[PDB]
């Protein structure tokens, strides 16, 4: 359904893309979105879908908009205009307070420190799967891995995983019992007592560190800590689950690429970057704080603009033959983790999860494919994704380390 | 090319940094944890602040307006040789560059 065209929007800029239901989604998610980058589509379009909003289609505009929070505010980062978590909706300077605190728990020093634990987690999961000759990767690995990482960082017991999976799944891939707000309230109900306990008796886990931290020169409030912890959980789940699934979907179909990495495991870090570019999956945006002319288009105060992280690396102006995966690309240009002051706090952690996943999987289960008869179903939205990923392999071609 | 990073407490570190790699990226990938690099290198945060050794300042390309603007938000003392090291791109010309890392980024 199509919102009436505001009269400040030129008719020749209307391209009614629906980011929740794009045409030709069976060609793939990134292929569906790349319709925005065909040669006749302008750099900046208006869609009448989802209330009406702008979309920037090219990397150059996406980057520039993300570098200018004065005009393009995070106060309303999601489309449609109708979720608290911190610091998603904050601009600097206040956002910097929460970046500093989050860095204490998912920053590069913690990620370097955790590398061996992360490898062990991955190996344990993969070794459990190896003899079975099949799995639904999305459920059997892609979700358990990052959630177990969180339980480890946050000092939370293994027995709570099912409950947290359930609530986080209702938030992001809703089966339709719970609304988003109900699911979020339940997540808060779980965190609140833990935060209170760890302010009264702190440990050295991530919830203790966030919950006894400082912002603006005073102790963080329990409610701020709750909103930060909720994002540190949901932010590393939806994206990692779906991104790992996209990547393994591709490797299941691509024997030469798999073989490159089996024979030359030193190329995995480069491959991770190239998969990050090809299978980019986030699309959020910003709200205009004032009337502003941008690239020959007059934007109005209050207009929302979609600045799809996904699109920058798919832009043929940024990477030749962008739909091709080339692990040897000389410069992999992308904004998969975003750009500007909100660039993903988890970016280091995410790369180590992807690299460890690829290294540990290919060393044990080098040869696998999509289950016969399956057709992989995709979803599009703020975080685009894979519904399920049935894989099969011959256990006789595997190896236990 | 060699890059030397000296911490506020005198800790010295040395890296071999490829042409085209920023001094931030190198620091963040090799355990120089007193450079944070929070924004990922777009002169959008001020957490890659360093003091470029005075023997190298005329070898290093000048800061652009975006960097100058962001340098106003550094939390440590802002000095004449303050730079955001994500804006410093390694070249054979800069072989041996010494940078002093300030006592805070946050
Ligand atoms: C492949 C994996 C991931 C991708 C593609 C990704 C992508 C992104 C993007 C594009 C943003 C910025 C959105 C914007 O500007 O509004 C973001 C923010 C964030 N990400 Fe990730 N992310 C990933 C993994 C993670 C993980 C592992 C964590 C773990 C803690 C995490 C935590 C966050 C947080 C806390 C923020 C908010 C940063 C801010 O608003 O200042 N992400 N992520
Ligand atoms: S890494 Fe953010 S300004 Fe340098």
């Amino acid at each position: 359904n199509l919102a009436p065209l505001p009269p400040h929007v030129p008719e020749h800029l209307v391209f009614d893309f629906d980011m929740y239901n794009p045409s030709n989604l069976s060609a793939g998610v990134q292929e569906a979105w790349a319709v925005l980058q065909e040669s006749n589509v302008p750099d900046l379009v208006w869609t009448r879908c989802n209330g009406g909003h702008w979309i920037a289609t090219r990397g150059q505009l996406i980057r520039e908009a993300y570098e200018d929070y004065r005009h393009f505010s995070s106060e309303c980062p999601f489309i449609p205009r109708e979720y608290d978590f911190i610091p998603t909706s904050m601009d600097p300077p206040e956002q910097r307070q929460f970046r500093a605190l989050a860095n204490q728990v998912v920053g590069m020093p913690v990620v370097d420190c955790l590398e061996n634990c992360i490898q062990e987690l991955a190996c344990s999961l993969i070794e459990s799967l190896r003899p079975q000759g099949q799995c639904n990767f999305t459920e059997d690995y892609a979700e358990p891995f990052p959630i177990r990482i969180f339980m480890l960082l946050a000092g939370l017991p293994e027995e709570d995983i099912p409950h947290l999976k359930y609530l986080t799944d209702q938030m992001t891939r809703p089966d339709g019992s719970m609304t988003f707000a109900e699911a979020k309230e339940a997540l808060y109900d779980y965190l609140i007592p833990i935060i209170e306990q760890r302010r009264q008796k702190p440990g050295t886990d991530a919830i203790s560190i966030v919950a006894n931290g400082q912002v603006n020169g005073r102790p963080i409030t329990s409610d701020e800590a709750k909103r930060m912890c909720g994002l540190l959980l949901v932010g590393g789940l939806d994206t990692v689950v779906n991104f790992l699934s996209f990547s393994m979907e591709f490797l299941a179909k691509s024997p030469e690429h798999r073989q490159e990495l089996i024979e030359r495991p030193e190329r995995i870090p480069a491959a991770c970057e190239e998969l990050l570019r090809r299978f980019s999956l986030v699309a959020d945006g910003r709200i205009l704080t004032s009337d502003y002319e941008f690239h020959g288009v007059q934007l109005k105060k209050g207009d929302q603009i979609l600045l799809p992280q996904m699109l920058s690396g798919l832009d043929e102006r940024e990477n030749a033959a962008p739909m091709h995966v080339d692990f040897s690309r000389q410069k992999v240009s992308h904004t998969t983790f975003g750009h500007g002051s909100h660039l993903c706090l988890g970016q280091h952690l995410a790369r180590r999860e992807i690299i460890v996943t690829l290294k540990e999987w290919l060393t044990r289960i080098p040869d696998f494919s999509i289950a016969p008869g399956a057709q992989i179903q995709h979803k599009s939205g703020i975080v685009s994704g894979v519904q399920a990923l049935p894989l099969v392999w011959d256990p006789a071609t595997t190896k236990a380390v | 090319s060699k890059v030397v990073y000296v911490s506020h407490d005198g800790t010295r570190r040395e890296l071999d940094v490829a042409d085209g790699v920023s001094l931030m990226q190198a620091a963040v990938s090799n355990g120089i944890y007193d450079i944070v690099g929070d924004c990922g290198g777009s002169a959008s945060c001020a957490t890659c602040h360093v003091y470029v050794n005075e023997a190298f300042t005329d070898k290093v390309p000048a800061a652009n307006e975006r960097e100058i603007g962001m340098l106003e938000c550094v939390t440590a003392e802002l000095k004449p040789n303050s730079r955001l090291c994500c804006q410093i791109i390694m070249t054979p010309e800069l072989d041996g560059i010494v940078v002093d890392v300030p006592d805070r980024q946050w």
